[PDB]
């Protein structure tokens, strides 16, 4: 009936004054847009069908056509950046927001499912549908007393818009829309299904990634001991933004940091750091980066939950990108650590993974590994126990390593390594 | 992200 | 020793 029609059949159908011929034209459109191998939407486009949906969605008198035309325009607006635009410029954003509160599920779930599609296109469009007032009802859709009593799909639908709402930045969402969506968001990350949860997590995710202001924000609202509880989920895609969130959260002031350790995320990181996926070892080691970047009391914390041989694990084996994040955890560490600290870091065997990572043929890590040889030094100076040390260097091979980067191409590499012969090998 | 109604 | 934004690390 209405499978595979041209567009030349839908555009009569619907430029007929007859509002069932329109309607089966509408389904017809929908089912092209709909199907896997390449939907014509350029083609639908350039028809100058997008106005005819657009009023489609105004005829509160026929709820098919208004589902049909919702559905077609969903499909537009998944596209590209161009496609969304289209959508957007038939005026779309006002008419789905009117939608939001139709007496009809499966046309309100269309209707989140294309303001998703929108915002989700970045910063403007995010903003417009958020000045056209889409918050307010698409809120008022979840305000009920039990999430559980809502049809999985539309939950799951609204979850995934709402962190589009929270997503993209230069600008970041505007500051009272946040303050607005944040209590349904804490709500959401409290529920049980596996998608709501990696969505929720992933909109905290967005939240969090930003000024210090952006992430005091989320943490007064107490989801950190909620989001390490979904660190620990056996489901990687709610794994993945939970630590994304953690990560994001540990990147702000010593305080912020804290509030991730007394929530016991620390007791995750020996399965995050040997995980299988090498994108959660980067991220975890990322993560342990800038906690060792903290505090004396927040480096030692570290040590306590035997962290450390963990770090000198990642740093002796891993994919290329967590090596180098465990480069950073190790010069973080030695700047902002005690004697006793950097001594005990050296007794877990860090100094032979660091020095077989100067092999590298990236600069920046030859760097950082260079700052950790010094502030290691620094330390065994405090001691007098730099021969010691050099000795160490030089068995491991660290000392040919370190004479052959004084004639390499960077001034800071060639300077610092200069430095270290001079000072503790000559 | 965007997403299609398959 | 300072912290790295998820932009500054990747």
């Amino acid at each position: 009936g209405t499978v595979n029609w041209s567009v030349e059949d839908i555009v009569k159908g619907i430029n007929s004054n007859n509002l069932e011929s329109q309607l089966q034209a509408t389904q017809a459109a929908r089912k092209l847009l709909s199907r896997e191998k390449q939907p014509p939407i350029d083609n639908i486009i350039r028809a100058g069908l997008i106005p005819k949906f657009v009023s489609f969605l105004g005829k509160t008198d026929c709820s098919p056509i208004q589902f049909e035309s919702a559905w077609a325009l969903t499909n537009i607006a998944s596209g590209t950046s161009e496609q969304t635009k289209a959508v957007v410029d038939g005026g779309a954003i006002p008419a789905f927001i009117s939608l939001l509160a139709s007496p009809h599920a499966h046309i309100s779930e269309q209707a989140v499912w294309a303001l998703g599609n929108i915002a989700g296109d970045g910063s403007a469009f995010r903003d417009l549908v958020i000045k056209h007032g889409a918050i307010d009802p698409l809120l008022a859709l979840l305000a009920v007393p039990d999430l559980s009593t809502l049809a999985c799909g539309y939950l799951r639908n609204l979850t995934w818009t709402l962190s589009n709402l929270c997503r993209n930045k230069n600008p970041a969402p505007p500051l009272d829309a946040v303050e607005q969506i944040l209590p349904t968001l804490v709500r959401l990350l409290h529920h049980n299904d596996p998608e709501v949860l990696a969505d929720s997590c992933w909109a905290i995710s967005y939240l969090t990634d930003g000024p210090n202001e952006r992430i005091e924000m989320v943490v007064k609202k107490g989801v950190v001991p909620q989001l390490v509880k979904l660190l620990g989920a056996t489901e990687l895609p709610i794994v993945t933004p939970a630590l994304r969130a953690i990560g994001n959260i540990v990147t702000g002031t010593d305080e912020q940091t804290q509030k991730v350790i007394d929530a016991g995320a620390l007791a995750v990181f020996p399965s995050l750091l040997t995980n299988p996926k090498t994108n959660i070892q980067k991220e975890a080691t990322w993560t342990m980066s800038n906690i060792t970047a903290g505090r004396q009391d927040q480096i030692q914390q570290v040590v306590n939950h035997g962290l450390v041989p963990f770090l000198v694990g990642v740093l002796s084996k891993a994919d290329f990108k967590t090596q180098k994040e465990a480069a950073w955890a190790i010069t973080n560490y030695t700047s902002g650590g005690t004697v006793e600290q950097i001594v005990y870091l050296v007794h877990c065997g860090i100094i032979e993974p660091l020095m077989n990572l100067l092999s590298a043929k990236d600069t920046k890590i030859i760097q950082v590994i260079l700052d950790a040889i010094s502030n290691i030094f620094q330390a065994a100076e405090k001691l007098g126990e730099t021969e010691k040390l050099s000795i160490m260097i030089e068995e491991c091979g660290g000392l040919d390593k370190i004479e052959a980067l004084q004639r390499h191409e960077n001034e800071s590499v060639y300077k610092a390594s200069l430095n270290l012969i001079e000072k503790y090998f000559s | 992200r965007k997403r299609k109604f398959s």
